[PDB]
């Protein structure tokens, strides 16, 4: 509620209004504080969900999901600091403003009270993200990532507004989710498929199916300095949750056609992870993880029958961190050596000993050792999706193999002798290198102690 | 409506009116308050606070006008309604009274997984 | 010289005020007959061998455009013999009205013109005045509004917003790029027109502002796209955040106000249970956006500052009312469910 | 010489023409950078009359 | 000069600031010939304001206050550099021309306002017209290449439109085959060994090239001698009016022509040269390259990032 | 005019496959003229007989397609169950489009024509089959 | 001066947290419900609404 | 001796003194009208 | 970025301030 | 009766290939300045055979511009063929 948007918009002139170089520490100081407010009135119910205003129930829903969104902001200025210190302050004042200008809508969205505040705010980004990709790129291939990032996201999300304005005047008012207490079903026709297909395909083009992901590595391979907005674009994607607000209801009873979204993404899950093994560019190698065990949720959501939402929620915020943090490693190791080519960096682990245990705990949580959230987020997937049909144990059982050769080959490539020609790579990871790389593995594993705070209603 | 080419007729006496401290009227001229700050910046003022005689007279203008315009908007949505009920009231043949049925009655589909 | 230029430039709107104020078919002839009489000298001022091979390709293309109308006025003087201004009482009138009136606006066909004039008028000053002639005709179509064959005014629409879209992707001169995509926004407002004809004007005002604030910005020296590259490292960077705060908003994206006409218009065009029409319009204004992107990759990418070019002087143009408009061309979405009930 | 590439040839590829997207047919001309004056200019000398033995 | 429409339709200046004391004028000069020795001496008799010739810092000699800033921020080939006639160089010997040209219009653009605001006669040094003499010995001496010669010639047809030519235009007294010693005897350390080519070819190229305006409307005047030097000074003092008075203007061109009433030709020379932002508004670059006259984006394009400091130093608040 | 459809959409409906490509070579044969109108008007065509010939050629080329298209359906629209069905009436598109691709050789067209002119066939029937309206009033 | 820039901004919170209290007076319209949910006799429902 | 016009400066101030005055002059009047009318 | 200063974020002082403002 | 189908076939004088073309523009501009009399006469009957008695001035006002304006657009046709000497619609120079 205004408890949140108002201070975080109050942030906005906490920055430029300041002096010279004090700016970074000025806003990083406050931006942490809001996290007390983040929890503050939140983590109330529980049962019979919280709605505190007419057009906002901040998050009740058991999709808390908002606490993270308020984390990643003052993880950027620790992240983004590296080469952004080399241009002017009135531009550096900008890049902190639009970056907030993103953070303000992700608080608006995830609440939205309804469908039609979601959408205009579901499309309300792409103004702030697109401007961070095109400027402050690195290569010159960036200019095409500008377009491809649109012309999909916007391409098929217009058929929403044709459909959601079609519901508003058909049955009552969509003004509120919390009233669905009248919903008739959707039986069949050659019209209703389209309705269901229009109310869906806009979401898929964000969390990729194995088709129409053609943009995802185009934008991430070449993308701002620190992953500065690349950490944010790994929040944006998973935020396609809203399919959890719809497909639970609002055409419940068409599962009839589900199968082309099952067998299409269920054989890609065994697939695009395997086209990730021979990659020669590291920020590509991680970008294809992000498809894979993200695209497993799309077979979690379509199937009804909780024990999937038990396991589908834990995943949106499962790689929400692990897949975040890897883009933070591959950034750092790139500061020192200016190729992103994976081969070139070898013979590390002697020269940066403390950063050894940083790779490991990262690459260990794609392996998903049993105790952490990762498996307890996957093993509620397999338990329901097994009951669907027994044969799902094979493919998604293969996923649990190729992903293990997948991860290690990234670490074990950095255990070798190489002294080779590098006179660079002196800096022994000054604190920010290891400070911002923490505040992930500390908060991540921690939740396993009381992991009832990440769960759906079911 | 009637009394054509009138900004507002005499019949608007019976409306509240829309007095101040509404967020919009404040917001109105806010978008002007971020307008004034522009007005300097285009020419290399280079003040970012320049003469308060340009940096004001905007805020004065908008909210006055924003106000003087909101007085009729709220009107219009009233004459819209007023002409509806008074039609909905007559021709009751076009407006049925639905019956009352709880569920001892309705069947749905019924299609679980 | 300088007095009369305010006598002429006043008589225009007096040419279009007799259009909106009148009861009587004769006057809506005389009314926009004296524009094609009183527009012409403005084109001239620098007396060059284009304007004069321009306004003569304009002239005889607004000469017949009028002179058909007078043939479709005097038809229903036969039938019913009552002038005034109302449905046209006979189908050979209207079909000879609306598809011979599309010449002044030009719609889907009848534009080999709008690029042949707007290009290469030596006078770019304005050329903002070609936002009047959008405003004279509509102030007929709002009156005649309940007579159209209804299979046409869409068929000139949907063949328009398409044909004006593709027209520009191939263009460089940026007087043309505004010439094109000004047929486009004539696709939305006369596609609506039989359904609830206000929520047209809504698109008509939001249009007069946005195209207005472009030109006033395009006035300092700016002419060709690759003279908008030498812009940010020369004239002023606070200019570039502007030209990126509009050109994007003009194709429109929901946090801006350019999204305001569509968002409302489709409330109207469905609810009438035509849902297979608007997508194709809704989806075609998409590749109407790829002018502006790729226009906007000119100015923020620091492209080869012109040459050694040193402008140490300040400016003395007339920015008049530019220091307002892109706070009303952008930020108004958050404000208004007025536009449907305000002008109505 | 790092952050990106706003390089040599990105300007001339927008250089004034119809800018053939995939194919070239008929370009127009670089338009006159000043007030347009491409065309021909007409001047007749004078009239030659003899006013004669009249 | 007019100021908007408002300061015009009430009162103006057409003939009532021009009493026939207007009479714009210039001179020519060779290399180290007619620079300051004569034309400077003439301001009065007739009370004519004089302008300085050329050099990199003339635009620094406006705007202030006024101390000239270094050669980075005002870029050029830096006179006493190209005197190495760098026909193999970075370059360039052309980019000097641009800033050598970029002021060359600005003086002549700053004169045409002085008359209509005053009516004082104005003597010049080398106006925009007579600069082209260098290009003959600039093009034929091989240090300029092709494609940089026509470029400012493609600028020539653009830049010169509404300019009323000078009246009494005077070619210089010439020492024929001497200026070898004149450049020798006067010092000028870096005006040096540069040979007959840029010595002799200009002299062949003064008259036979500059001839058109010499035969154009406004009556010209010519000497070949040592100089005026107390002999032809008074001759070119009073008797340069006697030729400039009765038999003065041929087609006249400088009448402020048939709009002379302060109309379309009359005040639109003097509304074009106020706020001289539009005067060098077509001088800004072509499509891409020319391979010579250039500045890259950041490399070396940070030169503006230094001269970027608030860009308006003083306007204090409240007003 | 509008009625060519009206007797097209009424009588045959899956049977009498001979009239159904009889009247559906008219449409795709009719619209060949309009493209031949702007062909010589907008594009030059200085040819008394030559020009005429060129025009005719283009027109006929365009024309090819309407004839077979009615046929490729009502054949198969007869032979399976003897109605027409949203799958049934596709088929005329792909092979139908191949005619254009059969012309002016394929590899970059013949698939696309089969593809897209395939995709947009079914909708027609699927359209009236659910009672869709493109141009309506309240 | 006293650095208005700094923690003066967090005061935005209680600024806002008050606004969430502005509405509860106009959302009072139901003191009556069967779920306990009473607003029965007590001076409890009376506060907060 | 700062040099604005000292001609117009204060008009904009003085003008707003009118507007807000006139604004409330219409407002403080019209408020009672609702009740006077209702 | 080592003139044998220790350093974390940027320069002499508030760097030292900038570490306690993150850690704490 | 019949006089309303002539003159009407006359008011297809438009015929547009001969409205802008071919060269000798003066032929094009001509069939324009005589496109009147198809507008005039046609409207000098319907007004007349029934006694309107009032709109009777309208015929006069259908000329007073038709001459005034069409005489303007003649002017340009000097400016074209002043700089040329042949009108010849075949001047295209401003292109698109
Ligand atoms: C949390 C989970 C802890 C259990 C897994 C970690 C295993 C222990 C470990 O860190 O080995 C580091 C060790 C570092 O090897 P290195 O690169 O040769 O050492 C380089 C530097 O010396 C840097 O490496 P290091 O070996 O010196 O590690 C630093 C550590 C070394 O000093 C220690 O105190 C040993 C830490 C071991 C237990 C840590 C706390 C256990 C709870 O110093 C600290 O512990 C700092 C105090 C932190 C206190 C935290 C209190 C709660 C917050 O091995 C690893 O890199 C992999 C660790 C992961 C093991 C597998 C985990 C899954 C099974
Ligand atoms: C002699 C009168 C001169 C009239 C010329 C005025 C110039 C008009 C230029 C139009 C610019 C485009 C804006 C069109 C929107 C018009 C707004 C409007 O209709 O409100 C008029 C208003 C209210 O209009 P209204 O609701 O009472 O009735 C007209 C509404 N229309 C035209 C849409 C049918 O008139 C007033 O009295 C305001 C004072
Ligand atoms: C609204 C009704 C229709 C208005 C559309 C545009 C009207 C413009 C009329 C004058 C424009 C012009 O010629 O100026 C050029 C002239 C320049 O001409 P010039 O530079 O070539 O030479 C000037 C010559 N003298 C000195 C004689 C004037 O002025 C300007 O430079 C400023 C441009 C005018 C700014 C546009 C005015 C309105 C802009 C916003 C419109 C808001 C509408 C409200 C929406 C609801
Ligand atoms: C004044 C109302 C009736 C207007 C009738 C039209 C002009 C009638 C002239 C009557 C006799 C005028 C005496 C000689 C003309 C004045 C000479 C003079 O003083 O020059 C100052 C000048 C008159 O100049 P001028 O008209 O004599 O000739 C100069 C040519 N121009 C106009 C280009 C400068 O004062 C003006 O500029 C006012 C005229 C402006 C333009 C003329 C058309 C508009 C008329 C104003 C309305
Ligand atoms: C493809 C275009 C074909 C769409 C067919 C027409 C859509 C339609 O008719 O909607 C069906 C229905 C509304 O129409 P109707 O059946 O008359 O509703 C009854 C009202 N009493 O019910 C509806 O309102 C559905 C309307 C929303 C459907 C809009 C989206 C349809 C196509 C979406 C394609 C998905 C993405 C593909 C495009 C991306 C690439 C460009
Ligand atoms: C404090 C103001 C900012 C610090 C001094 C301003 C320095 C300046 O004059 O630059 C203006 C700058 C324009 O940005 P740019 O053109 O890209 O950079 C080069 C310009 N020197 O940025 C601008 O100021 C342009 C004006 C944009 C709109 C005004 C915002 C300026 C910020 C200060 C006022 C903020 C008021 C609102 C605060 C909450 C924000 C909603
Ligand atoms: C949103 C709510 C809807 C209602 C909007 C009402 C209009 C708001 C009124 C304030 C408009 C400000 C303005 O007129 O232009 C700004 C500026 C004049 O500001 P000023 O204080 O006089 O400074 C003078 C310094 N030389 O002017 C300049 O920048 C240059 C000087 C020209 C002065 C023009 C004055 C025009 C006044 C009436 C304008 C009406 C047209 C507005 C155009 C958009 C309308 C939608």
């Amino acid at each position: 509620m205004l408890k949140y948007i108002i201070p975080t918009i109050m942030l906005m002139p906490l920055t430029w209004l300041s002096k010279n170089n004090m700016i970074w520490v000025n806003s990083t100081a406050h931006s942490l504080l809001i996290s007390f407010t983040s929890l503050l009135l939140m983590n109330q119910f529980g049962d019979n969900s919280l709605n505190f205003s007419l057009l906002f129930f901040s998050d009740s829903l058991s999709t808390p999901l908002l606490i993270l969104t308020m984390w990643l902001l003052p993880l950027m200025l620790m992240a983004s600091q590296h080469h952004l210190s080399k241009e002017n302050l009135t531009r550096k004042k900008l890049f902190i403003t639009m970056l907030i200008s993103l953070q303000l809508f992700l608080i608006m969205t995830f609440t939205a009270m309804e469908l039609i505040l979601f959408y205009i705010l579901f499309e309300a980004t792409l103004v702030p993200t697109l401007i961070i990709i095109t400027r402050w790129g690195n290569q010159t291939e960036r200019l095409n990532a500008g377009l491809y990032f649109l012309f999909y996201t916007l391409a098929g999300s217009l058929p929403l507004l044709v459909a959601l304005i079609y519901i508003q005047n058909t049955v009552g008012s969509l003004n509120f989710l919390m009233l669905q207490y009248w919903v008739q079903p959707v039986h069949n026709s050659w019209s209703n498929v389209f309705m269901w297909l229009a109310c869906m395909m806009a979401f898929m083009v964000k969390m990729p199916l194995y088709g129409l992901h053609l943009w995802l590595p185009k934008a991430h391979v070449e993308a701002p300095i620190a992953g500065s907005m690349v950490l944010a674009a790994v929040l944006l994607k998973l935020g396609g949750y809203g399919m959890l607000r719809i497909t639970l209801i609002l055409n419940p009873m068409t599962d009839f056609m589900a199968y082309p979204f099952i067998m299409l993404s269920l054989w890609g899950m065994i697939m695009t992870s395997s086209i990730c093994l021979r990659q020669t560019d590291l920020k590509s190698l991680i970008a294809y993880s992000s498809v894979s065990h993200m695209a497993l949720v799309i077979v979690a959501i379509l199937i009804q029958t909780p024990w999937s939402y038990m396991g589908a929620t834990a995943l949106m915020i499962a790689h929400g961190l692990t897949s975040s943090m890897l883009f933070c490693l591959a950034n750092s190791n790139y500061e020192r050596i200016h190729s992103r080519t994976m081969i070139l960096a070898r013979g590390l682990q002697t020269l940066l000993p403390l950063m050894a245990t940083w790779w490991l705990l990262a690459s260990l949580t794609n392996l998903a050792l049993p105790p952490t959230i990762n498996l307890i987020g996957e093993l509620f997937v397999v338990m329901s999706t097994f009951s669907w049909s027994n044969i799902t144990i094979i493919l998604m059982g293969v996923n649990m193999v190729i992903t293990a050769l997948y991860s290690l080959y990234m670490l074990i490539m950095t255990q070798r002798g190489k002294y080779t020609y590098h006179i660079n790579n002196i800096s022994p990871s000054f604190t920010r290198e290891n400070a911002l790389m923490s505040l992930h593995i500390l908060p991540l594993l921690l939740l396993t102690l009381n992991p009832k705070i990440i769960l759906g209603p079911l | 409506g009637r009394a054509t080419f009138q900004f507002l007729p005499d019949e608007a006496r019976s409306l509240p009116p829309p007095k101040l401290t509404d967020p919009r009227l404040a917001f109105v001229g806010f978008l002007g308050y971020c307008s004034g700050l522009i007005d300097n910046a285009i020419r290399r003022r280079p003040v970012l606070l320049a003469g308060l005689h340009r940096q004001l007279l905007y805020i004065t203008s908008f909210v006055f006008v924003g106000y003087y315009l909101l007085k009729r908007q709220d009107y219009m949505y009233a004459v819209r309604d007023h002409d509806m009920f008074s039609y909905i009231k007559s021709h009751p043949e076009d407006f049925p009274e639905k019956d009352k049925k709880t569920y001892g009655e309705v069947f749905e589909e019924f299609h679980p997984v | 010289n300088p007095i009369i230029f305010i006598i002429i430039l006043l008589t225009i709107m007096l040419g279009t005020i007799i259009v909106m104020i009148s009861s009587h078919w004769l006057l809506v002839w005389i009314g926009f007959e004296m524009n094609m009489l009183a527009i012409i000298p403005i084109m001239m001022k620098n007396h060059n061998p284009r304007a004069t091979e321009a306004s003569t390709k304009y002239f005889l293309t607004q000469s017949t455009a009028s002179m058909l109308l007078m043939m479709a006025v005097i038809i229903n003087l036969m039938f019913s013999g009552q002038w005034t201004v109302m449905k046209l009482f006979n189908p050979m009138a209207s079909m000879l009205m609306t598809m011979a009136l599309a010449m002044k606006l030009g719609m889907a066909p009848f534009h080999f013109w709008v690029p042949e004039v707007t290009q290469g008028i030596p006078l770019s000053s304005g050329l903002i005045l070609l936002t009047w002639q959008k405003l004279a005709p509509m102030s007929v179509l709002y009156q005649i509004f309940p007579s159209i064959n209804l299979n046409l005014i869409l068929t000139l629409s949907v063949l328009s917003i398409l044909i004006g879209g593709w027209g520009g992707l191939n263009q460089t001169q940026l007087r043309k790029i505004m010439a094109y995509s000004s047929i486009a926004h004539m696709g939305w407002m006369t596609a609506v027109l039989p359904y609830n004809p206000t929520m047209t004007l809504l698109n008509l005002i939001i249009y007069i502002i946005m195209t207005s604030t472009m030109f006033t910005m395009f006035m300092a020296n700016s002419t060709t796209t690759t003279l908008s590259l030498s812009h940010t490292w020369n004239k002023t960077p606070i200019m570039t955040v502007l030209i990126l705060a509009t050109l994007l908003s003009m194709g429109g994206l929901p946090p801006l106000s350019g999204f305001m006409p569509k968002w409302m218009i489709i409330q109207e065009m469905t609810k009438n249970n035509s849902i297979i029409l608007p997508t194709f319009m809704a989806i075609t204004a998409l590749l109407n956006l790829y002018f502006y992107m790729r226009l906007t990759y000119s100015t923020t990418l620091t492209m080869f500052p012109s040459t050694n070019n040193m402008k140490m002087k300040w400016q003395f143009p007339l920015m008049k009312k530019m220091t307002f408009l892109p706070t009303m061309v952008v930020l108004s979405t958050m404000m208004l469910p007025l536009t449907p009930m305000l002008s109505v | 010489a790092r952050q990106w590439q706003p390089d040599v040839e990105w300007a001339e590829q927008y250089g004034g023409a119809v800018m053939y997207p995939t194919k070239e047919t008929a370009h127009w001309k670089p338009p006159p950078w000043n007030d347009v004056d491409p065309p021909k200019d007409t001047l007749v000398s004078n009239l030659t009359l003899n006013f004669g033995p009249q | 000069l007019q100021y908007g429409p408002l300061a015009y339709i009430l009162g103006e200046k057409a003939t009532k600031k021009m009493t026939e004391k207007s009479k714009l004028i210039t001179v020519d000069g060779n290399i180290c010939s007619g620079k300051s020795k004569l034309a400077k001496e003439i301001a009065e008799k007739l009370g004519l304001k004089h302008f300085p010739e050329a050099g990199i810092h003339y635009v620094d000699s406006t705007t202030g206050d006024g101390k000239p800033l270094p050669v980075q921020f005002s870029g050029n080939c830096s006179l006493e550099k190209f005197y190495d006639d760098p026909k193999s160089n970075d370059g360039n010997s052309y980019r000097l021309q641009a800033w050598l040209y970029a002021s060359r219009l600005l003086q002549y653009a700053d004169a045409l306002e002085h008359l209509l605001s005053t009516g004082q006669g104005v003597v010049l040094e080398r106006s925009i017209y007579s600069d082209f003499v260098f290009l003959e010995a600039m093009y034929r001496q091989g240090f300029i290449r092709k494609q940089c010669v026509d470029h400012y010639n493609q600028v020539k047809k653009v830049t010169i439109c509404e300019y009323l030519p000078p009246h009494v235009v005077v070619y210089v007294d010439v020492p024929v085959p001497e200026v070898q010693s004149r450049i020798q005897k006067k010092g000028n350390p870096h005006e040096m060994k540069i040979t007959s080519a840029y010595l002799q070819d200009i002299e062949n190229a003064y008259k036979g090239t500059f001839l058109p305006e010499m035969s154009e409307k406004c009556e010209v005047l010519q000497y070949s001698a040592w100089e005026a030097q107390d002999a032809e000074k008074v001759v070119e003092d009073i008797e340069y009016l006697k030729y400039d008075k009765g038999p003065w203007l041929d087609q006249n061109d400088r009448n402020l022509h048939k709009l002379r009433m302060l109309v379309q030709d009359k005040l639109e020379v003097l509304n074009y040269t106020s706020i001289p932002v539009f005067l060098p508004e077509v001088t800004v670059g072509a499509h891409q390259s020319d391979q010579v006259f250039q500045e890259f984006t950041e490399l070396p394009g940070r030169k503006y990032r230094a001269g970027y400091n608030e860009d308006v130093g003083d306007k204090w608040i409240w007003l | 005019a509008k009625t060519v459809l009206r007797q097209y959409w009424d009588i045959p409906e899956g049977t009498e496959c001979h009239r159904k490509t009889y009247a559906t070579t008219s449409i795709g044969g009719a619209a060949g003229l309009v493209v031949s109108a702007y062909s010589v008007a907008l594009k030059t065509p200085t040819s008394f007989l030559e020009g005429v010939a060129r025009t005719g050629r283009y027109t006929f080329t365009a024309a090819a397609i309407g004839a077979i298209f009615g046929l490729t359906s009502c054949i198969s629209a007869q032979v399976r169950e003897k109605p027409d069905d949203p799958l049934n009436y596709l088929i005329g598109g792909c092979a139908g489009g191949l005619i254009l691709g059969a012309r002016t050789r394929s590899y970059g067209i013949g698939a696309a024509a089969c593809a897209y002119m395939g995709l947009t066939a079914a909708l027609v029937k699927m359209g009236q089959l659910e009672g869709w309206q493109v141009f309506a009033e309240p | 001066r006293d650095h208005w820039v700094h923690v003066l901004v967090p005061m935005g919170f209680v600024f806002g947290y008050y606004l969430d209290r502005k509405n509860d007076e106009k959302l009072t319209a139901f003191r009556n419900k069967s779920l306990l949910y009473k607003r029965e006799l007590k001076p409890n429902e009376e506060v907060t609404w | 001796h700062g040099s604005p016009n000292w001609l117009k400066v204060g008009l904009t101030l003085g003008t707003s003194v009118f507007l807000w005055i006139y604004l409330i002059k219409q407002h403080n009047e019209d408020v009672l009208e609702y009740k006077r009318r209702n | 970025k080592n003139p044998d200063s220790h350093g974390y974020d940027k320069d002499p002082a508030v760097d030292i301030w900038n570490m306690r403002v993150v850690f704490f | 009766s019949m006089v309303y189908m002539n003159i009407m076939m006359a008011f297809t004088v438009s015929l547009v290939g001969l409205l802008m073309y071919r060269s000798h523009l003066m032929s094009s501009l001509l069939c324009l300045e005589g496109m009147m009399l198809s507008l005039f006469v046609m409207a000098a009957l319907t007004i007349l055979n029934s006694h309107f008695t009032l709109a009777s001035m309208m015929p006069i006002i259908l000329l007073v511009f038709a001459a005034c304006e069409a005489a303007l657009g003649l002017s340009l046709l000097v400016m074209v063929s002043n700089t040329y000497g042949t009108d010849y619609v075949q001047n295209l120079n401003l292109l698109q």
